[PDB]
């Protein structure tokens, strides 16, 4: 599939025409640029050393999303059945690609919990660790049915 | 940059003694139950 | 700077004078004590 | 029969799976533009960047842009 | 020392902190700002010399262009990656008092045992 692909700038560091602009009204439409966002902050965040933490637990968190990626775009495509989810089938916080990716609704008390994120953060990490285990319980079941698959009947066809 | 990390700060502290002052209210109400039931053995006593 | 006189003596002056509100639960708990004492004896 | 109908009902389970492992990164997107944010301004979180797919025109034009806070 | 004055009067034009005290050579200057960008995040202040004198290695007497500088730490958490940083710096790193008169004191001290 496709590994992460966001940009980084805060609020303050807007790289549109104006600060609000990166919504829209943005040069990017000039250019033909898919990128769209939406403003979804947090309750409250934590201090420095909170905010330190967080960005050195954010490798771990890209490496389980990563994970996560690979598990889905190779369980399910190889057994050739299972990539018939579309976009809006797999849709990200219940929104197509076209939606998804231009908001942050996602940040709703689903997997966060619409509170100071220090610790939503591993809890939502824990989620979809729970949701990828799942996955890997499923794709485990697939090759035992894989197993089942190519039987007796692979054997000759009589008088050999 | 400062100023956050100041608000943070305090923040902490007033929820953390807003919590200590509600667990001593909660330790009170134990204490007058407590003191409650001995003055009610020393009145069956009585 | 900012940060320093932030995390100086203004909070541990909070964190020390909770204590204050410690003392005022236990005097309610003394005096509600007291009343049902009274009630009780009378 | 079993194996293929796995590959297609509970393979099918696995796909919404899939797809809830896309929200969940879509949660994670979501969660490190608040750490983008805390990470280049300020504690609050609040960000005014952008995800997508684009060409690499696009992202080269998004740089020249944002150079004022390049890496 | 000179930072006492120096780094503390940037730290209060750009404003809990840690000390970064230590040493960052003439070419740790690059170091210092396009990397440990995660850690420091803009709102640190720092004062750091351009070496120079050469300074002894703190267990070579060769030396080289290892500036000596002090600095402040983002919190413990950042802190972590500052000595990191550092330590792969190099420099004739060692910690000193905040105070600007107890710092050179004991830079005073340093100098006559060596």
């Amino acid at each position: 599939a496709s590994r992460y692909w966001v940009v980084s700038l805060p609020v303050q560091n807007s790289a549109a025409s104006v600060w609000n602009r990166l919504q829209e009204q943005i040069s990017k439409h000039s250019f033909d640029t898919p990128l769209y966002r939406f403003n979804i902050p947090n309750l409250r965040v934590g201090t420095l050393d909170s905010l330190l933490a967080l960005s050195d637990d954010l490798v771990k968190s890209n490496s389980f999303v990563e994970s996560v990626s690979h598990k889905i775009r190779r369980q399910i495509e190889e057994l050739e059945r299972v990539s018939g989810i579309e976009s809006s089938s797999l849709s990200v916080d219940g929104v197509p690609v076209d939606t998804y990716l231009t908001r942050f609704v996602w940040d709703e008390a689903k997997y966060p919990t619409m509170s100071p994120l220090r610790e939503i953060v591993d809890g939502i990490h824990t989620l979809v660790a729970k949701i990828e285990d799942d996955l890997k319980v499923r794709v485990a079941e697939y090759n035992n049915v894989r197993s089942q698959l190519n039987a007796i009947n692979r054997k000759q066809s009589g008088s050999l | 940059m400062v100023r956050f990390i100041r608000q943070e700060a305090e923040e902490k502290a007033n929820e953390i003694s807003v919590s200590a002052e509600e667990e001593f209210n909660i330790e009170k109400l134990q204490l007058v139950e407590a003191e409650k039931k001995k003055i009610r053995q020393e009145y069956e006593r009585k | 700077l900012a940060a320093e006189q932030e995390a100086q003596h203004i909070v541990a002056a909070a964190r020390n004078a909770k204590m204050a509100r410690l003392r005022q639960a236990k005097e309610e708990a003394e005096r509600e004590i007291a009343e049902h004492r009274a009630q009780v004896e009378r | 029969h079993d194996q293929e109908s796995l590959r297609s009902s509970l393979l099918q389970w696995c796909y919404t799976s899939y797809g809830e492992v896309f929200s969940s990164w879509m949660h994670f997107c979501a969660v490190r533009v608040f750490a983008e944010s805390i990470l280049r301004y300020g504690l609050p979180p609040s960000f005014l960047a952008c995800v997508l797919a684009p060409s690499v025109k696009g992202e080269k034009k998004v740089r020249s842009i944002l150079e004022e806070l390049c890496g | 020392g000179e930072f006492f004055s120096s780094a503390l009067t940037s730290a209060a034009a750009q404003q809990k902190l840690g000390f970064i005290a230590g040493l960052v050579p003439r070419e740790k200057s690059m170091s210092f700002e396009r990397m440990l960008f995660r850690a420091t995040r803009g709102n640190v202040f720092l004062r750091q010399a351009v070496v120079d004198e050469p300074v002894v290695d703190p267990v070579s007497g060769e030396k080289m262009e290892k500036n000596v500088f002090v600095v402040f730490y983002s919190g413990e958490r950042a802190k972590n990656k500052i000595l990191k940083i550092c330590d792969a710096f190099g420099a004739n790193r060692y910690p000193f008092n905040e105070e600007f008169d107890k710092q050179a004191q004991a830079i005073s001290e340093v100098s006559g045992r060596l």
